[PDB]
């Protein structure tokens, strides 16, 4: 959970659904 | 730059009210991930801000008219203008968030109201 | 109703600063990441980078990283991007926007301010 930008965080909230 | 480029075809196109009108997007590199397509269509008015139009390469934004469809995946993107109307002639934008963020050069849309003159002698 | 206003554009020498203001309303500021995205006249739309509000916490892209700063003022509910070292390149409309996040997972730019113009003169 090391984003620390809104692409990391899309990406990661994107993957999880 | 490491950028994903992005590269609009053509770069200006004229057309009339009722026309269908098409608007390529070519990715330098997929912009896919886990089975979406990470792209957006912006349309832009004269001394405007940009609009979104489509999101995730197909999907229409609320409130944007069901002429406008998007279409594609990986590198390859099509923005189909279908029954073209005096409002839709604007600069169109493809858009990528795959890796950071994008734009391809953008595509002007102009309104052809009258024929284009022979230049017989 | 959510909204943007920019404001503190001009007409700069070479070598000269400015910094520009993004005043949010409607939201509240904090949770979304707000970016600076400028446009050459009659040329493409630029990212220059992205700050959260909240943690402050900022990216900004390495082609403007040595010149370029962004920041926020919560009280203010509002951002500003600080331009040094201009040159005639950086001629151009200069927009703030944020980005929002569908329950699909999809996240783009759905809000954007007016704009305001920045002329690097001779």
């Amino acid at each position: 959970g090391d984003c620390r930008s809104s692409t990391c965080e899309g990406l990661d909230l994107l993957r999880k659904i | 730059s490491g950028d994903i480029q992005l590269t609009q075809s053509p770069s200006s196109l004229s057309a009339s009210v009722g026309d269908r009108v098409t608007i390529t997007c070519r990715a330098s590199e997929s912009v896919d991930y886990y089975g979406s397509s990470l792209l957006q269509w912006y349309q832009q008015k004269p001394g405007k801000a940009p609009k979104l139009l489509i999101y995730a390469a197909s999907k229409l934004a609320s409130g944007v008219p069901s002429r406008f469809s998007g279409s594609g995946s990986g590198t390859d993107f099509t923005l189909t203008i279908s029954s073209l109307q005096p409002e839709d002639f604007a600069t169109y934008y493809c858009q990528q968030t795959r890796k950071a963020y994008t734009f391809g050069q953008g595509t002007k849309l102009e309104i052809k109201t009258g024929s284009e003159n022979l230049y017989f002698q | 109703e959510v909204q943007l206003v920019e404001s503190g554009g001009g007409l700069v020498q070479p070598g000269g600063s400015l910094r520009l203001s993004c005043a949010a309303s409607g939201f509240t500021f904090s949770s979304y990441w707000m970016h600076w995205v400028r446009q050459a006249p009659g040329k493409g739309l630029e990212w220059i980078g992205e700050i959260k509000p909240s943690n402050e916490l900022t990216n900004v892209h390495e082609k403007f990283k040595d010149r370029f700063t962004i920041s926020v003022d919560k009280a203010k509910n509002s951002a500003y991007l600080q331009m040094n070292s201009l040159r005639a390149e950086d001629t151009a409309v200069y927009y703030c926007t944020r980005t929002i996040t569908t329950t699909e997972g999809y996240w783009f730019f759905d809000v954007w301010g007016q704009g305001t113009l920045v002329t690097v003169s001779s």
